[PDB]
């Protein structure tokens, strides 16, 4: 009853910070049936191991990075800067979306498609290279669209966010992409993405 | 009627931009108002 | 291969720090960003000739806050004002972090230095700006490829870009291994030193107005007094000087009272009589 206790003391110290946000370049997608998710010009799958499909179906799919322009042809791609160009990718479709997601800056490049065939030789995992193919670059209805037939149709689709770079004449830029480096597994790649333009 | 008309116009047209002024408001207080609180 | 020189210097007109301190500091403690308009003028030279604030965002400082509308239609604006200057960079504020580039600040930049490779990030702390120093920095970035190959980022022609010292909070934070510090030179015209100088001219009156003379009167007695009481510890300091070989000084403090006291009065006497003469 007659307790009148004193009391003492033990206090926790408490502290964190928040480091630099780190950027993951990574890709997402679920084109025939692997919700595939590739890190990113190295490249490693994250999440959906030893695909079901050859790489090459996904690897035309890879802002901070442009091809080359000379100076007579008026280089959208790099005046589309700082912000960048978001590009709609028909092959299954390809859309290059950038989120604030967490504490990662996500440069997301989502990958989808459909259309599989049973027997297509995108799944068989057969591959040869790309030849070097070339887009022509024109102007439909305000979108600066690019025709390009894939050789080993494409109808790319390039919008700045600054609306207001003038639209560059119907070029021909030919792109030489080739898987350069890879393992049979194909979770360690080195991809190439050399392009130039020819007027 | 016509001085009164053209009341009514002005207050309409008043309550159009304010409309898009309340629209920019909630934008930018839900770009504060952000989440981790 | 083409390599920035050291002696590259980013030439910021008085009119852009004073902008880029004042948006610092307003957005205090958040991080505030804009974009510095300028021209560069050579290979050695980056001239930021003005600098126009960005509204805040609530993803902070990135290339998402960066609204193409808001560029554009300044950009086109002050074209029609008269300053057609390019976009030479960006600037944001580190309250009380340094001057040094995050991860997301690099990766700005790359965004930046794409659209042309020569563009600085130039940042600036509002917060440790107190009057005298001014803590700002200007880093461009270093190529990967250009630092695994074990060449060095720039190449050096002349003691200009070795001046001044790396600070260590910037080293640590990524300096000289993904971005390297440019030299900051103010390009300050006599017109506008002149301006300033309207800040604390003081005016074609006080030269002339008299102190309070009770309140002079009262400092004098003060000052005096103060006086007396070093003269005392003077005395009896030097007494000890004698009695010691070579072996606060309430003499200095009593030369600063001497000082202080003979320019108040010289100065008040000469403003009276010059008072009396002039005025009638
Ligand atoms: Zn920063």
């Amino acid at each position: 009853g007659n307790l009148l206790f004193l009391a003492c003391y033990c206090i926790g110290g408490m502290s964190a910070i928040k480091p630099d946000m780190k950027i993951k370049l990574r890709m997402e997608g679920n084109v025939n049936g692997h919700h595939f998710v590739i890190d990113g010009m190295d490249l490693e799958v994250k999440e959906g191991g030893p695909l079901p499909f050859a790489f090459d179906i996904l690897t035309t799919a890879f802002n901070r990075v442009f091809a080359k322009y000379p100076d007579n042809i008026q280089d959208y791609f790099k005046q589309s800067f700082p912000k960048g160009y978001s590009w709609e990718r028909s092959l299954c479709n390809a859309r290059n979306d950038i989120t604030m997601e967490g504490d990662t800056f996500y440069n997301k490049v989502r990958f989808y498609g459909t259309n599989f065939p049973a027997n297509g030789p995108v799944m068989q995992k057969k591959t040869l290279k790309w030849e070097p193919s070339t887009e022509k670059m024109y102007v439909r209805d305000g979108v600066l669209t690019g025709d390009i037939e894939m050789a080993l149709d494409f109808r790319t689709t390039y919008k700045a966010k600054e609306k207001g770079v003038k639209l560059p004449g119907a070029h021909f830029v030919d792109h030489c992409i080739e898987i350069l480096s890879h393992d049979k597994d194909y979770n360690k790649v080195k991809l190439y993405e050399h392009a130039v333009a020819h007027s | 009627i016509k001085i009164m008309k053209s009341e009514v116009l002005r207050v309409t047209h008043e309550l159009q931009a304010m409309k898009d002024k309340i629209k920019e408001n909630s934008e930018k207080i839900k770009v504060n108002k952000t989440l981790p609180y | 291969a083409p390599a920035v020189d050291t002696a590259e210097q980013v030439y910021i007109s008085s009119l852009a720090l004073l902008k880029m301190l004042k948006h610092g500091r307003a957005g205090v403690p958040m991080e505030v960003m804009g974009l510095m308009l300028g021209e560069f003028v050579d290979d050695y030279t980056v001239r930021v000739i003005d600098v126009f604030a960005m509204p805040q965002s609530g993803t902070g400082v990135s290339v998402e806050a960066v609204d193409p509308v808001f560029q554009a239609k300044m950009l086109d604006m002050l074209k029609q004002t008269g300053r057609p200057e390019m976009v030479v960079g960006w600037y944001h504020s580190h309250p009380g972090f340094g001057c040094w580039l995050s991860g997301v600040d690099i990766n700005t930049q790359q965004s930046f230095e794409a659209l042309s490779e020569r563009a600085v990030a130039v940042v600036v702390d509002p917060i440790q700006s107190v009057k005298g120093k001014v803590v700002i920095d200007a880093f461009r970035l270093i190529n990967a490829n250009m630092m695994v190959l074990g060449h060095e980022p720039r190449q050096t022609t002349s003691n200009l870009g070795h001046l001044n010292k790396p600070s260590i909070q910037a080293l640590i934070h990524g300096l000289n291994r993904h971005y390297y510090s440019i030299t900051i030179n103010y390009r300050k015209n006599e017109l506008e030193q002149k301006m300033l100088l309207n800040l604390h001219k003081k005016s074609w009156m006080e030269g002339l107005t008299l102190q309070d003379y009770s309140e002079h009167c009262k400092h004098n007695e003060s000052v005096v007094k103060e006086m007396l009481e070093l003269a005392k510890n003077y005395n009896k300091a030097v007494e000890e000087e004698d009695k010691m070989t070579p072996e606060q000084d309430p003499k200095r403090h009593l030369e600063e009272h001497v000082d202080v006291l003979m320019t108040s009065n010289i100065v008040q006497c000469l403003a009276a009589m010059l008072d009396t003469v002039v005025f009638k």
